Protein backbone atom coordinates (compact mmCIF):
# COMPACT_ATOMS: atom_id res chain seq x y z
CA UNK A 1 0.00 0.00 0.00
CA UNK A 2 3.32 2.24 0.04
CA UNK A 3 3.13 2.55 -3.34
CA UNK A 4 0.04 2.77 -4.76
CA UNK A 5 -1.31 5.80 -2.79
CA UNK A 6 1.28 8.51 -3.67
CA UNK A 7 0.86 8.78 -7.13
CA UNK A 8 -3.15 9.43 -6.58
CA UNK A 9 -3.09 9.86 -10.53
CA UNK A 10 -4.99 13.23 -11.22
CA UNK A 11 -7.64 14.06 -8.62
CA UNK A 12 -7.71 11.49 -4.99
CA UNK A 13 -11.00 11.25 -3.68
CA UNK A 14 -12.09 11.67 -0.02
CA UNK A 15 -15.09 10.58 2.59
CA UNK A 16 -15.57 10.64 5.95
CA UNK A 17 -15.84 7.90 8.78
CA UNK A 18 -18.88 9.08 10.09
CA UNK A 19 -21.23 6.51 8.49
CA UNK A 20 -19.52 3.87 10.58
CA UNK A 21 -20.09 5.62 13.74
CA UNK A 22 -23.94 5.92 12.73
CA UNK A 23 -24.27 1.92 11.82
CA UNK A 24 -22.59 0.80 15.20
CA UNK A 25 -24.78 3.25 16.92
CA UNK A 26 -27.89 1.49 15.10
CA UNK A 27 -26.36 -2.14 15.98
CA UNK A 28 -26.11 -1.28 19.45
CA UNK A 29 -29.70 0.71 20.19
CA UNK A 30 -31.13 -2.77 18.35
CA UNK A 31 -29.73 -5.01 20.78
CA UNK A 32 -30.69 -2.25 23.31
CA UNK A 33 -34.35 -2.78 21.86
CA UNK A 34 -34.86 -6.61 22.53
CA UNK A 35 -34.34 -7.50 26.09
CA UNK A 36 -32.33 -5.10 27.87
CA UNK A 37 -32.60 -5.29 31.76
CA UNK A 38 -35.95 -5.09 33.88
CA UNK A 39 -34.98 -2.82 36.41
CA UNK A 40 -39.08 -1.71 37.04
CA UNK A 41 -37.83 -2.79 40.79
CA UNK A 42 -35.16 0.34 40.32
CA UNK A 43 -38.79 2.91 39.98
CA UNK A 44 -37.25 4.14 36.24
CA UNK A 45 -37.32 2.85 32.46
CA UNK A 46 -34.43 3.24 31.03
CA UNK A 47 -35.76 3.57 27.50
CA UNK A 48 -35.23 7.02 26.83
CA UNK A 49 -31.16 6.71 26.74
CA UNK A 50 -31.45 4.50 23.94
CA UNK A 51 -34.06 6.87 22.43
CA UNK A 52 -31.30 9.91 22.63
CA UNK A 53 -29.42 6.75 21.02
CA UNK A 54 -31.90 6.71 17.90
CA UNK A 55 -31.85 10.48 17.72
CA UNK A 56 -27.85 10.54 17.70
CA UNK A 57 -27.27 7.90 15.09
CA UNK A 58 -30.66 9.13 12.93
CA UNK A 59 -28.55 12.63 13.14
CA UNK A 60 -24.74 11.38 12.05
CA UNK A 61 -25.92 8.86 9.51
CA UNK A 62 -27.63 11.94 7.97
CA UNK A 63 -23.79 13.65 7.07
CA UNK A 64 -23.90 11.72 3.58
CA UNK A 65 -20.63 13.06 1.87
CA UNK A 66 -19.93 12.18 -2.19
CA UNK A 67 -16.10 11.45 -2.97
CA UNK A 68 -14.72 14.69 -1.73
CA UNK A 69 -12.23 15.60 -4.47
CA UNK A 70 -10.50 18.85 -5.44
CA UNK A 71 -8.55 19.99 -8.86
CA UNK A 72 -5.28 18.08 -7.97
CA UNK A 73 -5.61 16.59 -11.52
CA UNK A 74 -1.78 16.80 -12.64
CA UNK A 75 -1.78 19.77 -14.28
CA UNK A 76 -2.41 23.59 -13.58
CA UNK A 77 -5.37 22.81 -11.70
CA UNK A 78 -7.07 25.88 -9.61
CA UNK A 79 -7.80 23.08 -6.63
CA UNK A 80 -11.22 24.29 -6.42
CA UNK A 81 -13.07 22.69 -3.77
CA UNK A 82 -15.63 19.74 -5.87
CA UNK A 83 -18.53 18.11 -4.95
CA UNK A 84 -20.17 15.71 -6.75
CA UNK A 85 -23.53 18.54 -7.00
CA UNK A 86 -22.55 21.42 -5.33
CA UNK A 87 -19.22 23.47 -5.16
CA UNK A 88 -18.22 26.12 -2.35
CA UNK A 89 -14.62 26.39 -2.23
CA UNK A 90 -12.11 28.80 -4.76
CA UNK A 91 -8.70 29.85 -4.71
CA UNK A 92 -5.81 30.81 -6.82
CA UNK A 93 -3.25 28.63 -5.30
CA UNK A 94 -1.75 29.82 -1.71
CA UNK A 95 -4.46 27.98 0.48
CA UNK A 96 -4.17 24.04 -0.10
CA UNK A 97 -0.97 23.04 2.37
CA UNK A 98 -0.15 19.93 3.77
CA UNK A 99 0.87 20.48 7.77
CA UNK A 100 2.12 18.28 10.47
CA UNK A 101 -0.15 18.53 13.49
CA UNK A 102 1.24 17.19 17.46
CA UNK A 103 -0.73 16.25 20.25
CA UNK A 104 0.45 15.44 23.65
CA UNK A 105 -1.32 14.34 26.78
CA UNK A 106 -0.27 14.65 30.72
CA UNK A 107 2.23 12.88 30.73
CA UNK A 108 4.26 14.11 27.45
CA UNK A 109 3.42 11.69 24.80
CA UNK A 110 3.61 13.17 21.63
CA UNK A 111 0.72 12.06 18.56
CA UNK A 112 1.46 13.36 15.12
CA UNK A 113 -1.06 13.54 12.39
CA UNK A 114 -1.17 15.36 9.01
CA UNK A 115 -3.48 17.63 7.45
CA UNK A 116 -4.41 18.89 4.03
CA UNK A 117 -4.87 22.78 5.02
CA UNK A 118 -7.32 24.60 3.29
CA UNK A 119 -10.43 26.21 3.17
CA UNK A 120 -13.02 23.64 4.88
CA UNK A 121 -10.33 20.97 3.27
CA UNK A 122 -10.06 17.51 4.12
CA UNK A 123 -7.27 15.80 6.54
CA UNK A 124 -4.23 13.40 5.64
CA UNK A 125 -4.60 11.33 9.14
CA UNK A 126 -2.44 8.07 8.61
CA UNK A 127 -2.83 4.55 9.56
CA UNK A 128 -2.69 4.61 13.88
CA UNK A 129 0.88 4.26 13.46
CA UNK A 130 2.56 7.43 15.44
CA UNK A 131 5.28 7.01 17.78
CA UNK A 132 8.20 7.69 15.78
CA UNK A 133 8.86 10.43 13.54
CA UNK A 134 10.35 8.31 10.65
CA UNK A 135 11.00 9.74 7.16
CA UNK A 136 8.83 12.70 7.78
CA UNK A 137 9.68 14.65 4.72
CA UNK A 138 9.85 11.68 2.30
CA UNK A 139 6.06 11.62 1.85
CA UNK A 140 6.11 15.58 1.44
CA UNK A 141 8.32 14.67 -1.16
CA UNK A 142 6.25 12.25 -3.38
CA UNK A 143 3.22 15.26 -2.77
CA UNK A 144 5.74 17.25 -4.31
CA UNK A 145 6.03 14.89 -7.01
CA UNK A 146 2.63 14.62 -7.11
CA UNK A 147 1.89 18.45 -7.92
CA UNK A 148 4.20 20.57 -5.81
CA UNK A 149 2.20 22.76 -3.16
CA UNK A 150 3.83 23.11 0.27
CA UNK A 151 5.05 20.81 3.16
CA UNK A 152 4.56 22.91 6.12
CA UNK A 153 6.00 22.04 9.73
CA UNK A 154 5.18 22.58 13.18
CA UNK A 155 5.41 26.27 14.48
CA UNK A 156 6.97 28.77 12.47
CA UNK A 157 8.95 28.55 9.13
CA UNK A 158 12.71 28.97 10.57
CA UNK A 159 13.63 25.51 8.90
CA UNK A 160 12.80 21.96 7.92
CA UNK A 161 10.04 22.49 5.66
CA UNK A 162 9.81 23.25 1.87
CA UNK A 163 7.06 26.16 0.13
CA UNK A 164 6.34 26.32 -3.75
CA UNK A 165 3.61 29.07 -4.04
CA UNK A 166 3.94 32.15 -2.46
CA UNK A 167 1.50 35.27 -2.80
CA UNK A 168 3.63 37.53 -1.60
CA UNK B 1 -22.18 30.72 0.96
CA UNK B 2 -25.35 29.33 -0.73
CA UNK B 3 -26.84 28.91 2.82
CA UNK B 4 -29.20 27.65 0.43
CA UNK B 5 -26.93 25.26 -0.32
CA UNK B 6 -25.51 25.59 3.24
CA UNK B 7 -28.77 24.54 4.04
CA UNK B 8 -28.52 22.00 1.20
CA UNK B 9 -27.07 18.93 2.14
CA UNK B 10 -24.23 15.79 2.68
CA UNK B 11 -24.68 17.39 6.53
CA UNK B 12 -23.89 21.33 7.11
CA UNK B 13 -22.17 24.54 8.39
CA UNK B 14 -20.35 24.40 11.43
CA UNK B 15 -22.06 23.42 14.83
CA UNK B 16 -24.94 25.99 14.69
CA UNK B 17 -27.56 23.02 14.45
CA UNK B 18 -25.98 21.54 17.07
CA UNK B 19 -26.98 24.97 19.34
CA UNK B 20 -30.55 25.03 17.99
CA UNK B 21 -30.85 21.09 19.28
CA UNK B 22 -30.67 22.91 22.77
CA UNK B 23 -33.75 25.18 21.63
CA UNK B 24 -36.24 21.78 21.16
CA UNK B 25 -34.31 20.04 24.32
CA UNK B 26 -35.74 23.08 26.44
CA UNK B 27 -39.11 23.13 24.57
CA UNK B 28 -40.09 19.33 25.72
CA UNK B 29 -38.42 20.00 28.97
CA UNK B 30 -39.94 23.47 29.43
CA UNK B 31 -43.56 21.39 28.40
CA UNK B 32 -42.99 19.05 30.85
CA UNK B 33 -42.13 21.11 33.70
CA UNK B 34 -45.31 22.61 32.68
CA UNK B 35 -47.53 19.37 32.83
CA UNK B 36 -45.57 18.96 35.90
CA UNK B 37 -46.41 22.05 38.31
CA UNK B 38 -50.17 21.79 36.60
CA UNK B 39 -50.25 18.31 38.15
CA UNK B 40 -49.04 19.86 41.46
CA UNK B 41 -50.86 22.31 41.78
CA UNK B 42 -55.25 22.02 40.66
CA UNK B 43 -55.71 18.70 39.01
CA UNK B 44 -53.76 16.30 41.57
CA UNK B 45 -53.85 13.34 39.76
CA UNK B 46 -50.31 12.09 40.88
CA UNK B 47 -50.66 8.33 39.40
CA UNK B 48 -50.10 10.41 35.89
CA UNK B 49 -47.46 12.40 37.21
CA UNK B 50 -43.73 12.12 35.79
CA UNK B 51 -42.84 10.32 38.86
CA UNK B 52 -41.49 7.31 37.16
CA UNK B 53 -39.67 8.83 34.76
CA UNK B 54 -37.19 10.73 37.12
CA UNK B 55 -33.14 10.40 36.23
CA UNK B 56 -33.36 9.78 32.58
CA UNK B 57 -34.81 13.20 31.75
CA UNK B 58 -32.21 14.56 34.47
CA UNK B 59 -29.68 13.10 32.20
CA UNK B 60 -31.10 14.56 29.09
CA UNK B 61 -31.20 17.73 31.30
CA UNK B 62 -27.29 17.83 31.88
CA UNK B 63 -26.59 16.23 28.04
CA UNK B 64 -28.09 19.55 26.81
CA UNK B 65 -26.57 21.65 29.16
CA UNK B 66 -23.04 20.67 27.90
CA UNK B 67 -24.45 20.96 24.19
CA UNK B 68 -25.31 23.89 24.44
CA UNK B 69 -22.01 24.88 26.56
CA UNK B 70 -20.06 23.34 23.74
CA UNK B 71 -22.06 24.98 21.05
CA UNK B 72 -21.34 28.43 22.22
CA UNK B 73 -17.22 27.96 22.96
CA UNK B 74 -17.69 25.83 18.87
CA UNK B 75 -19.72 28.86 17.71
CA UNK B 76 -17.95 31.93 19.41
CA UNK B 77 -15.22 32.24 16.84
CA UNK B 78 -17.55 33.70 13.89
CA UNK B 79 -16.50 37.24 15.23
CA UNK B 80 -20.07 38.06 15.17
CA UNK B 81 -21.99 39.70 18.49
CA UNK B 82 -25.42 38.40 17.23
CA UNK B 83 -24.73 34.52 17.11
CA UNK B 84 -22.65 34.79 20.89
CA UNK B 85 -25.53 36.43 22.05
CA UNK B 86 -27.88 33.82 20.88
CA UNK B 87 -25.59 30.99 22.70
CA UNK B 88 -25.66 32.43 25.60
CA UNK B 89 -29.14 33.39 25.74
CA UNK B 90 -29.60 29.54 24.79
CA UNK B 91 -27.48 28.82 27.63
CA UNK B 92 -28.60 30.62 30.23
CA UNK B 93 -32.13 30.12 30.24
CA UNK B 94 -31.16 26.17 30.09
CA UNK B 95 -29.47 26.95 32.99
CA UNK B 96 -31.79 28.53 35.25
CA UNK B 97 -34.44 25.93 33.96
CA UNK B 98 -32.47 23.31 34.91
CA UNK B 99 -32.51 24.72 38.52
CA UNK B 100 -35.60 25.49 38.83
CA UNK B 101 -36.59 21.94 37.95
CA UNK B 102 -33.74 20.69 40.72
CA UNK B 103 -35.54 22.74 43.53
CA UNK B 104 -39.05 21.73 42.07
CA UNK B 105 -37.97 17.50 42.38
CA UNK B 106 -36.12 18.09 45.60
CA UNK B 107 -39.14 19.83 46.91
CA UNK B 108 -41.88 17.19 45.77
CA UNK B 109 -39.71 14.16 47.19
CA UNK B 110 -42.21 12.80 50.00
CA UNK B 111 -44.51 12.08 47.08
CA UNK B 112 -42.43 9.55 44.98
CA UNK B 113 -41.68 6.03 46.56
CA UNK B 114 -39.32 5.25 50.00
CA UNK B 115 -36.54 3.51 50.57
CA UNK C 1 -26.44 38.20 2.02
CA UNK C 2 -25.76 37.67 5.92
CA UNK C 3 -28.24 35.36 6.14
CA UNK C 4 -26.93 36.03 9.54
CA UNK C 5 -28.81 39.32 9.40
CA UNK C 6 -31.27 38.10 6.71
CA UNK C 7 -32.19 36.04 10.10
CA UNK C 8 -31.15 39.05 11.60
CA UNK C 9 -34.10 41.34 12.11
CA UNK C 10 -37.08 43.86 11.66
CA UNK C 11 -38.74 41.03 9.42
CA UNK C 12 -36.85 38.70 7.45
CA UNK C 13 -36.31 37.58 3.53
CA UNK C 14 -39.47 37.16 1.34
CA UNK C 15 -42.02 34.48 1.66
CA UNK C 16 -39.96 31.27 3.03
CA UNK C 17 -40.70 31.79 6.88
CA UNK C 18 -44.13 31.89 5.13
CA UNK C 19 -43.76 28.73 3.29
CA UNK C 20 -42.26 26.60 6.45
CA UNK C 21 -45.50 28.29 8.59
CA UNK C 22 -47.14 25.34 6.37
CA UNK C 23 -44.30 22.77 7.71
CA UNK C 24 -45.69 23.26 11.14
CA UNK C 25 -49.23 23.28 10.50
CA UNK C 26 -48.28 20.19 8.73
CA UNK C 27 -47.01 18.82 11.99
CA UNK C 28 -49.69 19.87 14.35
CA UNK C 29 -52.52 18.37 11.84
CA UNK C 30 -50.76 14.78 11.56
CA UNK C 31 -50.36 14.66 15.30
CA UNK C 32 -54.17 15.70 15.24
CA UNK C 33 -54.88 13.05 12.27
CA UNK C 34 -52.52 10.55 14.83
CA UNK C 35 -55.00 11.34 17.27
CA UNK C 36 -58.17 10.55 15.92
CA UNK C 37 -56.96 7.31 13.70
CA UNK C 38 -55.57 6.33 17.61
CA UNK C 39 -58.44 7.02 19.38
CA UNK C 40 -60.96 5.64 16.43
CA UNK C 41 -59.42 1.81 16.58
CA UNK C 42 -58.18 0.95 20.13
CA UNK C 43 -59.02 2.82 22.80
CA UNK C 44 -62.66 3.61 21.66
CA UNK C 45 -62.96 6.98 24.12
CA UNK C 46 -65.23 8.72 21.59
CA UNK C 47 -65.67 11.31 24.69
CA UNK C 48 -62.17 12.57 24.20
CA UNK C 49 -62.29 12.14 20.49
CA UNK C 50 -62.17 15.19 18.20
CA UNK C 51 -65.80 15.72 18.17
CA UNK C 52 -65.96 19.07 18.99
CA UNK C 53 -63.46 20.63 16.99
CA UNK C 54 -64.86 20.22 13.31
CA UNK C 55 -65.00 23.31 11.05
CA UNK C 56 -62.44 24.91 13.20
CA UNK C 57 -59.71 22.52 11.86
CA UNK C 58 -61.50 22.17 8.09
CA UNK C 59 -61.09 26.10 8.23
CA UNK C 60 -57.19 25.76 9.16
CA UNK C 61 -56.81 23.18 6.82
CA UNK C 62 -57.59 25.31 4.38
CA UNK C 63 -55.90 28.68 4.60
CA UNK C 64 -52.73 26.54 5.10
CA UNK C 65 -53.32 24.56 1.98
CA UNK C 66 -53.69 28.12 -0.10
CA UNK C 67 -50.59 29.26 2.16
CA UNK C 68 -48.37 26.42 0.88
CA UNK C 69 -49.18 27.27 -2.85
CA UNK C 70 -48.98 31.17 -2.04
CA UNK C 71 -45.81 30.20 -0.76
CA UNK C 72 -44.60 28.04 -3.80
CA UNK C 73 -45.99 31.03 -5.94
CA UNK C 74 -43.80 33.75 -4.63
CA UNK C 75 -40.74 31.04 -4.41
CA UNK C 76 -40.71 30.20 -7.74
CA UNK C 77 -38.84 32.92 -9.07
CA UNK C 78 -35.48 32.30 -7.48
CA UNK C 79 -34.98 30.57 -10.27
CA UNK C 80 -33.56 27.40 -7.95
CA UNK C 81 -34.60 24.24 -8.25
CA UNK C 82 -34.19 23.17 -4.67
CA UNK C 83 -36.58 25.94 -3.55
CA UNK C 84 -39.05 24.84 -5.97
CA UNK C 85 -39.08 21.16 -4.98
CA UNK C 86 -39.28 21.98 -1.13
CA UNK C 87 -42.64 23.94 -1.64
CA UNK C 88 -43.89 21.54 -3.39
CA UNK C 89 -43.35 18.73 -1.74
CA UNK C 90 -44.96 20.86 0.97
CA UNK C 91 -48.24 21.41 -1.56
CA UNK C 92 -48.41 17.89 -2.36
CA UNK C 93 -48.17 16.33 1.10
CA UNK C 94 -50.76 18.92 2.57
CA UNK C 95 -52.90 17.71 0.02
CA UNK C 96 -52.87 14.73 0.41
CA UNK C 97 -53.15 14.85 4.02
CA UNK C 98 -56.41 17.05 3.77
CA UNK C 99 -57.73 14.21 1.89
CA UNK C 100 -56.82 12.01 4.05
CA UNK C 101 -58.72 13.77 6.87
CA UNK C 102 -61.76 14.24 4.65
CA UNK C 103 -61.93 11.10 3.94
CA UNK C 104 -61.75 10.61 7.55
CA UNK C 105 -64.30 12.17 8.89
CA UNK C 106 -67.04 11.53 6.19
CA UNK C 107 -66.49 8.35 6.88
CA UNK C 108 -67.17 8.59 11.08
CA UNK C 109 -70.03 10.35 10.21
CA UNK C 110 -72.45 8.90 12.53
CA UNK C 111 -70.33 8.86 15.38
CA UNK C 112 -71.00 12.87 16.30
CA UNK C 113 -74.26 13.93 16.70
CA UNK C 114 -77.89 14.15 14.57
CA UNK C 115 -79.22 17.02 12.56
CA UNK D 1 -47.68 69.19 2.27
CA UNK D 2 -46.90 70.44 -1.32
CA UNK D 3 -43.80 72.53 -0.22
CA UNK D 4 -43.09 70.43 2.60
CA UNK D 5 -42.10 67.10 1.61
CA UNK D 6 -40.78 67.00 -2.38
CA UNK D 7 -38.11 69.75 -0.67
CA UNK D 8 -37.01 66.73 1.55
CA UNK D 9 -33.48 68.14 2.41
CA UNK D 10 -30.72 65.55 2.24
CA UNK D 11 -31.77 62.17 3.71
CA UNK D 12 -35.58 61.35 3.29
CA UNK D 13 -36.25 58.01 6.00
CA UNK D 14 -39.61 55.66 5.50
CA UNK D 15 -41.41 53.14 7.52
CA UNK D 16 -44.13 50.50 6.74
CA UNK D 17 -47.98 50.82 7.75
CA UNK D 18 -48.00 47.36 9.04
CA UNK D 19 -47.91 47.91 12.63
CA UNK D 20 -51.31 49.51 12.10
CA UNK D 21 -52.81 46.46 10.78
CA UNK D 22 -51.21 44.33 13.41
CA UNK D 23 -52.60 46.84 16.17
CA UNK D 24 -56.00 46.28 14.45
CA UNK D 25 -55.36 42.93 14.65
CA UNK D 26 -55.37 42.98 18.33
CA UNK D 27 -58.00 45.46 19.10
CA UNK D 28 -60.56 42.91 16.97
CA UNK D 29 -58.81 39.81 18.89
CA UNK D 30 -59.53 41.40 22.18
CA UNK D 31 -63.20 42.64 21.31
CA UNK D 32 -63.40 38.76 20.34
CA UNK D 33 -62.35 37.30 23.62
CA UNK D 34 -64.64 38.72 26.14
CA UNK D 35 -68.40 37.80 25.88
CA UNK D 36 -68.63 36.37 22.35
CA UNK D 37 -71.42 34.65 20.15
CA UNK D 38 -72.73 31.23 22.45
CA UNK D 39 -73.15 28.39 19.78
CA UNK D 40 -72.49 25.53 21.88
CA UNK D 41 -76.18 24.89 20.54
CA UNK D 42 -74.01 25.15 17.27
CA UNK D 43 -71.88 21.93 18.93
CA UNK D 44 -68.82 23.83 17.72
CA UNK D 45 -66.31 26.31 20.12
CA UNK D 46 -64.55 29.32 17.64
CA UNK D 47 -61.66 30.11 20.08
CA UNK D 48 -59.30 29.09 17.48
CA UNK D 49 -60.40 31.84 14.77
CA UNK D 50 -58.97 34.76 17.11
CA UNK D 51 -56.24 31.92 18.04
CA UNK D 52 -54.77 32.29 14.34
CA UNK D 53 -55.81 35.88 14.71
CA UNK D 54 -53.38 36.40 17.15
CA UNK D 55 -50.37 34.07 15.51
CA UNK D 56 -50.87 36.36 12.35
CA UNK D 57 -50.89 39.82 14.34
CA UNK D 58 -48.18 38.67 16.84
CA UNK D 59 -45.75 37.28 13.21
CA UNK D 60 -47.29 40.90 11.60
CA UNK D 61 -46.09 43.37 14.76
CA UNK D 62 -42.61 41.24 14.66
CA UNK D 63 -41.98 43.85 11.31
CA UNK D 64 -40.18 45.87 13.20
CA UNK D 65 -38.69 48.58 11.02
CA UNK D 66 -35.49 51.46 11.95
CA UNK D 67 -37.08 54.46 9.39
CA UNK D 68 -35.80 52.94 6.06
CA UNK D 69 -33.22 55.00 4.51
CA UNK D 70 -30.55 56.04 1.34
CA UNK D 71 -28.04 58.42 0.89
CA UNK D 72 -30.40 60.38 -1.16
CA UNK D 73 -28.72 63.40 0.39
CA UNK D 74 -28.16 66.11 -1.68
CA UNK D 75 -24.57 65.52 -2.79
CA UNK D 76 -22.38 63.21 -4.67
CA UNK D 77 -24.29 60.66 -2.24
CA UNK D 78 -23.85 56.54 -3.39
CA UNK D 79 -27.91 56.07 -2.87
CA UNK D 80 -26.46 53.33 -0.53
CA UNK D 81 -29.42 51.20 1.43
CA UNK D 82 -29.06 52.16 4.80
CA UNK D 83 -30.70 51.15 8.10
CA UNK D 84 -30.32 51.46 12.00
CA UNK D 85 -28.11 49.23 12.23
CA UNK D 86 -27.60 46.48 9.45
CA UNK D 87 -26.80 47.27 5.38
CA UNK D 88 -27.49 45.17 2.56
CA UNK D 89 -27.78 47.00 -0.68
CA UNK D 90 -24.91 49.10 -2.62
CA UNK D 91 -24.57 50.03 -5.94
CA UNK D 92 -23.39 52.74 -7.98
CA UNK D 93 -25.91 54.31 -9.65
CA UNK D 94 -27.99 52.78 -12.64
CA UNK D 95 -30.32 51.43 -10.18
CA UNK D 96 -32.38 54.28 -8.09
CA UNK D 97 -35.18 55.26 -10.16
CA UNK D 98 -39.10 56.40 -9.60
CA UNK D 99 -41.86 54.43 -11.73
CA UNK D 100 -45.32 55.03 -12.67
CA UNK D 101 -47.03 51.65 -12.24
CA UNK D 102 -50.53 50.90 -13.54
CA UNK D 103 -53.54 48.55 -12.53
CA UNK D 104 -56.64 47.75 -13.74
CA UNK D 105 -59.86 45.74 -12.74
CA UNK D 106 -62.30 43.89 -15.20
CA UNK D 107 -64.39 46.85 -16.21
CA UNK D 108 -61.33 48.70 -17.05
CA UNK D 109 -60.75 51.39 -14.25
CA UNK D 110 -57.24 52.28 -14.00
CA UNK D 111 -55.16 53.13 -10.96
CA UNK D 112 -51.36 54.79 -10.37
CA UNK D 113 -48.52 54.41 -8.09
CA UNK D 114 -45.50 55.22 -8.09
CA UNK D 115 -42.68 53.24 -6.81
CA UNK D 116 -38.82 54.20 -5.75
CA UNK D 117 -37.22 50.92 -7.98
CA UNK D 118 -34.21 49.20 -6.73
CA UNK D 119 -32.97 46.55 -5.13
CA UNK D 120 -35.41 45.67 -2.41
CA UNK D 121 -36.34 49.55 -2.01
CA UNK D 122 -39.34 51.23 -0.61
CA UNK D 123 -42.21 52.70 -3.11
CA UNK D 124 -43.55 56.40 -3.77
CA UNK D 125 -47.50 55.54 -3.10
CA UNK D 126 -49.66 58.62 -2.97
CA UNK D 127 -52.02 59.48 -0.62
CA UNK D 128 -54.87 57.46 -1.88
CA UNK D 129 -55.61 59.95 -5.09
CA UNK D 130 -55.54 57.96 -8.69
CA UNK D 131 -58.81 58.20 -10.86
CA UNK D 132 -57.06 61.12 -13.13
CA UNK D 133 -53.41 62.37 -14.33
CA UNK D 134 -53.05 65.65 -13.68
CA UNK D 135 -49.43 66.58 -14.13
CA UNK D 136 -47.18 63.59 -14.34
CA UNK D 137 -43.84 64.88 -14.30
CA UNK D 138 -44.25 67.62 -12.52
CA UNK D 139 -43.04 65.88 -9.19
CA UNK D 140 -41.03 64.07 -11.32
CA UNK D 141 -38.61 67.07 -11.71
CA UNK D 142 -39.21 67.93 -8.39
CA UNK D 143 -37.65 65.01 -7.62
CA UNK D 144 -34.95 66.16 -10.08
CA UNK D 145 -34.15 69.12 -8.37
CA UNK D 146 -33.84 67.16 -5.32
CA UNK D 147 -31.06 65.04 -6.91
CA UNK D 148 -31.61 64.06 -10.51
CA UNK D 149 -31.30 60.68 -10.86
CA UNK D 150 -34.81 58.94 -13.26
CA UNK D 151 -38.13 59.57 -13.81
CA UNK D 152 -39.44 56.78 -15.47
CA UNK D 153 -43.04 56.35 -17.22
CA UNK D 154 -44.90 53.32 -18.26
CA UNK D 155 -43.86 50.62 -20.70
CA UNK D 156 -40.75 50.67 -22.71
CA UNK D 157 -38.45 54.32 -23.55
CA UNK D 158 -40.49 55.51 -26.35
CA UNK D 159 -40.94 59.17 -24.98
CA UNK D 160 -42.48 61.11 -22.25
CA UNK D 161 -39.70 60.10 -19.84
CA UNK D 162 -36.82 61.37 -18.51
CA UNK D 163 -33.27 59.69 -17.67
CA UNK D 164 -30.29 61.48 -15.68
CA UNK D 165 -27.94 58.33 -15.34
CA UNK D 166 -26.67 55.91 -17.86
CA UNK D 167 -24.74 52.34 -17.52
CA UNK D 168 -24.13 52.25 -21.19
C1 LIG E 1 -35.05 10.97 23.59
C2 LIG E 1 -34.54 12.37 23.91
C3 LIG E 1 -34.67 13.26 22.68
C4 LIG E 1 -35.30 12.93 25.11
C5 LIG E 1 -36.80 13.04 24.91
C6 LIG E 1 -37.57 12.56 26.14
C7 LIG E 1 -38.99 12.06 25.88
C8 LIG E 1 -38.94 10.89 24.91
C9 LIG E 1 -39.69 11.75 27.21
C10 LIG E 1 -39.35 12.83 28.28
C11 LIG E 1 -40.69 13.33 28.86
C12 LIG E 1 -41.53 12.08 28.71
C13 LIG E 1 -43.00 12.13 29.06
C14 LIG E 1 -43.21 12.80 30.41
C15 LIG E 1 -44.60 12.62 30.90
C16 LIG E 1 -45.43 11.69 30.45
C17 LIG E 1 -46.75 11.51 31.15
C18 LIG E 1 -46.75 10.25 32.02
O1 LIG E 1 -48.01 10.02 32.61
C19 LIG E 1 -46.38 9.05 31.18
C20 LIG E 1 -45.05 9.26 30.45
C21 LIG E 1 -44.98 10.53 29.58
C22 LIG E 1 -45.98 10.40 28.41
C23 LIG E 1 -43.51 10.68 29.09
C24 LIG E 1 -43.22 10.00 27.74
C25 LIG E 1 -41.78 10.15 27.23
C26 LIG E 1 -41.24 11.59 27.29
C27 LIG E 1 -41.93 12.48 26.25
C1 LIG F 1 -54.58 28.44 16.21
C2 LIG F 1 -53.95 27.90 14.93
C3 LIG F 1 -52.43 28.03 14.99
C4 LIG F 1 -54.39 26.46 14.70
C5 LIG F 1 -53.97 25.48 15.80
C6 LIG F 1 -55.16 24.74 16.39
C7 LIG F 1 -54.96 24.19 17.80
C8 LIG F 1 -54.81 25.35 18.77
C9 LIG F 1 -56.11 23.22 18.15
C10 LIG F 1 -56.46 22.31 16.94
C11 LIG F 1 -56.40 20.86 17.43
C12 LIG F 1 -56.83 21.05 18.87
C13 LIG F 1 -56.83 19.86 19.80
C14 LIG F 1 -57.50 18.66 19.15
C15 LIG F 1 -57.77 17.59 20.14
C16 LIG F 1 -57.78 17.77 21.45
C17 LIG F 1 -58.24 16.64 22.33
C18 LIG F 1 -59.69 16.84 22.76
O1 LIG F 1 -60.13 15.82 23.64
C19 LIG F 1 -59.82 18.18 23.47
C20 LIG F 1 -59.30 19.32 22.60
C21 LIG F 1 -57.86 19.15 22.09
C22 LIG F 1 -56.89 19.18 23.28
C23 LIG F 1 -57.57 20.29 21.07
C24 LIG F 1 -56.88 21.53 21.67
C25 LIG F 1 -56.62 22.68 20.68
C26 LIG F 1 -55.98 22.23 19.36
C27 LIG F 1 -54.52 21.81 19.56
Amino acid sequence: MCWVMPPSVFVLEYYLDTLWKGTMLFIICLVFISCNVLREVKYQETWCFPAYGMVIGLWLMLSSIPQRRLVLNHTRGMYHFSIQGRTVCQGPMHLVYVRLALSSDAYGGRFFQLVLCGHKLEPLVLVQLSERYEQMEFLGRHLARKLNINYFDYLASSYRHVVRHWPL
Amino acid sequence: MRWRDRIAVLCFPPGLMLTVAALILFFIHMGVFASDVHNFCVIHNYDHMSFRYTVVLIFSQVISIGWAAMGSLYAEMTGDKFLRCFALTILILNGAMFFNRLCLEFLAINYREER
